[PDB]
């Protein structure tokens, strides 16, 4: 009944330990950039456990500002395999039969000429700026921008982040582009503004072209031209709630897995980073009165300033056991609520007739378009043309913040200095570039200007993780085999 | 009741809170 | 360690100044010593008490060794090279010159370490060889040439 | 050098015995089952023989 | 504390039933050979 | 489908390469040979199981999987 | 849990400690 | 100089 | 309140055992004389 038959000797035994490792690290960057503040390589089999301390202080403000800013820091894990084709050739798996032959080695990157400069994503990542003829291994700047893809691009306005899995050496980049230069190292990539009313626009009631239902052009009094069956009919409304559930959920595969057949599926089968932990905390603003007398053409003594002094504490930032070589990526961005000037209110237009009104019987209709005059009102001929479109009936569920009177940024004297609200030249466009977070909104409310070149934010970050990773203890030359 | 810091700037307050995974309109973006 | 108290800046905003706002710092700090001394001596000797402050180091100019790894599998690490030599730790770890001294050798530390360290940094404004330079708010070293394992 | 030699051999060799595809070079070397469907490989589903 | 963040609309609702698919099918093949007898899309 | 559970599974890594098998979207050319790596995609004849474990079965090609490791001898005379 | 004093400086906590000799990677050194 | 002369195996 | 300061490695394992060491010697000398009987090194 029992015959030999071939098994795994179950290997050697491998060794375990746990290790503290601390780390700190100071950085200072703008609002907006969302900035890798912590990298490690993670052998298959080690335990990560992770906690991150960090201290925020913000350059001083002018005065206690009427607004808040919001820090949200992030842990990922990206497998070296969903960034590199090559990987597992790396390590000997063989198309061909017995042992590889020519397996290429880790691709590199190349610094630009004069080498990388300040702020850029090899800044943070630790790479030396200002030395020119350096190269390094492009992995984790791959990584950086398939975190970028996976969960911080907008798929409706913008493309996604350029990755190349690929073999070949790379060349550094200084530019600030959003979609080249990111896997180069250049320029950080700028998080997209918070889900509101206007952030939430969508290109199109549907994606997709709009269904219609046919009509024939043929004349011989015109004979034949035939007419629409109900089948026809039924294809062409199950068309339209195809691409509505499209825009509404998003079209990544991950997305189009729970809109459509209501399925949570893993991130690791569909081969995207995964994400393992993450915080949001506002910051606090501690205001300063003046007790220095009045002087004339100055500020009178009782004047209010702020400074903004933060300690925020993540726990068990990471905790989890890693199954494959992999790189464990933290980032941190700032943000801010944002409040608008420029529009009026949609129900301010209401009223040609009794259907512009809400009624429950119009509760179920398309998109409807949101006029450019909402957000921006120009007295011009845009006034009613489309800036996107939201769920119907949306200004009822929503009141976007607002400001009135001296606030506002346009009064000759101007208030604004209080506030972080939005100012536009020209009449915005839903895009690429108006969606993302915009530094210059908090920087007209500092005493030391980023247009100066001071950066607005100087953060000290503390780490400390608890690996148990497939190591000795201590690793003492000799070996116990021969 | 009346007296407080010099840690109010604003009517609003912003809670703490765990980041997770969502799916709001137009697809995962963070 | 030694207490920092941060002391906000009340008098008004002046123009080449620093604003209403500003944070400098002072530092007072109070240590006691109990039990310094506790003993009986049997010889004629000398008692000597000693004093130092120090700080804990940060590194600006170098990059950590992963960087560089992947020439093929075996740069990578392995439950079976974990019992090998003591392996260097090259120039460009502590300072990196773009120059044939990246790959010569600083000192020699116990194999795979770097994945038991990982040393404390700066990047951005904060690094001292930026033209306006936020250094000042930090301790981390500065290297005009390549250092030298030296005394 | 020796050692190097050595530790260069002893890799070979866990790689002939028990095949080097990741997922059992990922069970040799760390001691780790890696699922089949993170690493994109079909999944086995059941078996019987008689 | 709390401000108005998009979220799911938890989408449609999704049918669901259990069925019973029977499949018969006769074959003919030497040893060794290794034979597709079953595919379905899932 | 077919072809990527043999590589995945029934294919033996030491004596034999990997079946064929196309990702892309182009179309392909069906087949009646019995090529036992080209043609299993293209719907060819079936592939053939290995015959099981033993000790013929389980011979491998070399005493490692790479060259044997020596130590180095140079070839300097003055 | 937020207000605290003018006592912060850095993200890092030092705690005070007796003093042991101790055998480190290269000899005694103080 | 000398052309060859090989090695000793591990095994 | 932890950071990473270098400590001992604990070094080997030392091995350890207990011998039974027998010793005969004969001599022969005089009165007042200081004789070394026994040597050892430990």
């Amino acid at each position: 009944a029992r015959v030999h038959d071939f098994s795994m000797f179950k290997g050697n035994h491998i060794p375990r330990s746990k290790i503290h490792i601390p780390h700190k690290t100071i950085r200072a960057f703008n609002v907006g950039e969302i900035i890798p503040i912590y990298q490690t390589p993670v052998y298959p089999g080690e335990h990560i456990k992770m906690d991150l301390t960090s201290l925020y202080r913000p350059s001083t403000f002018i005065v206690p500002p009427m607004d808040d800013l919001i820090v949200d820091t992030y842990a990922f894990a990206v497998p070296w395999r969903i960034v590199w084709k090559d990987l597992e050739k790396f390590f000997g798996e063989n198309s061909d039969s017995w042992d590889v032959k020519n397996a290429p080695p880790v691709p590199d990157i190349v610094a630009p000429s004069g080498g990388w400069d300040y702020g850029t994503l090899a800044d943070h990542f630790g790479i030396t700026p200002k030395v020119p003829g350096i190269r390094v291994k492009s992995l984790r700047f791959r990584a950086y921008a398939k975190i970028i893809n996976d969960w911080f691009r907008d798929q409706n306005l913008s493309s996604e982040c350029a990755l190349t899995l690929d073999s070949s050496n790379s060349q550094g980049s200084n530019g600030s582009n959003q979609v080249t230069d990111i896997q180069l190292g250049g320029k950080p990539y700028i998080a997209n503004k918070y889900h509101d009313y206007f952030t939430s626009c969508l290109p199109a009631p549907q994606k997709g072209a709009p269904t219609t239902l046919n009509v024939g052009g043929m004349a011989p009094d015109l004979s034949n031209a035939t007419g629409i069956s109900i089948s026809d009919l039924r294809l062409a409304i199950t068309y339209q709630h195809y691409k509505e559930m499209d825009a509404r959920g998003g079209t990544r595969y991950v997305e189009f897995t729970l809109n459509h057949f209501g399925v949570h599926t893993a991130d690791a089968r569909l081969q995207r980073s995964e994400f393992l932990g993450g915080h949001s905390q506002s910051l606090l603003v501690q205001s300063v009165p003046q007790t220095s007398s009045t002087v004339e053409k100055m500020t009178p003594q009782g004047n209010l300033a702020a400074f903004s002094e933060t300690m925020i504490q993540n726990n068990y930032l990471v905790n989890k056991t890693f199954t494959e070589h992999s790189y464990i990526i933290v980032l941190a961005v700032v943000r801010y609520k944002h409040t608008y000037q420029q529009g009026i209110e949609a129900d301010w237009f209401r009223g040609q007739d009794k259907f512009d009104m809400y009624d429950p019987l119009l509760a179920n209709i398309s998109e409807q378009p949101v006029k450019n005059r909402e957000i921006m009102v120009q007295g011009n001929s845009q006034d009613n043309e489309i800036f996107g479109f939201q769920e119907a009936w949306a200004d009822l569920r929503f009141k976007p913040n607002s400001v009135a009177g001296v606030m506002r940024s346009s009064h000759p004297q101007s208030l604004d200095y209080w506030h972080f609200a939005d100012h536009y030249a020209q009449l915005p466009k839903l895009s690429s570039e108006w969606l993302k977070e915009d530094y210059k909104n908090v920087d007209r409310t500092l005493a030391l200007k980023a247009s100066d070149n001071t950066p607005q934010l100087r953060v000290d970050f503390m780490f400390n993780t608890i690996a148990e990773k497939p190591m000795p203890l201590y690793s003492t030359p000799g070996l116990r085999r021969i | 009741k009346r007296h407080q810091w010099r840690l109010t700037h604003s009517a609003r307050s912003i809670k703490r809170a765990n980041i997770m995974p969502s799916n709001p309109r137009g697809g995962r973006r963070f």
